[PDB]
């Protein structure tokens, strides 16, 4: 379970900061 | 191709020795993507030590753990950024091993992320220009 919220939140991070370059 | 291995191993020795902890394992390529995980750091910052305290890292669990942070975040497929965070994501790891007196973990940790990079990551960093790419898109 956490590991799934982490993937998540990590997922949409990355997807803001690759559009920020 | 550039050596994944290398780029993950400089990529945590250099993580590493930020927190000054000192670890026994193209230049412009581990600058570049140095420079893309510590801005992808420092903007989400406080997101990522909450992560630390819940990660809950035992030898027992880490692997699983890795494992299933990493597919969730290429869950529904790969960008640069989610490349960037995956990298992010394992230097934390290593951290947490070294604080949590289990830094033999770090050199499995390093190995997972090297093995997930040739297994399933290198096919779409080839067929997207390799590494010299990022280091135009980031640059």
């Amino acid at each position: 379970w956490l590991a799934q919220r982490l993937g998540r939140e990590l997922r949409r991070l990355s997807d803001e900061f690759v559009d920020s370059f | 191709g550039y050596d994944n291995r290398e780029i993950v191993m400089k990529y945590i020795h250099y993580k590493l020795s930020q927190r000054g902890y000192e670890w026994d394992a193209s230049e412009v390529v581990h600058l570049t993507l140095r420079q893309a995980v510590d801005d992808f750091s420092r903007r989400y910052r406080r997101d990522f030590a909450e992560m630390s305290s819940q990660l809950h890292l035992t030898p027992f669990t880490a692997r699983g753990r890795f494992a299933t942070v990493v597919e969730e975040l290429f869950r529904d497929g790969v960008n640069w950024g989610r490349i960037v965070a995956f990298f992010e994501f394992g230097g934390v790891m290593c951290v947490e091993s070294v604080n949590r007196e289990m830094s033999p973990l770090v050199d499995n940790i390093a190995l997972w992320m090297t093995e997930y990079l040739n297994r399933h990551l290198h096919t779409w960093i080839q067929d997207n220009g390799g590494w010299d790419a990022f280091v135009e898109l980031y640059g």
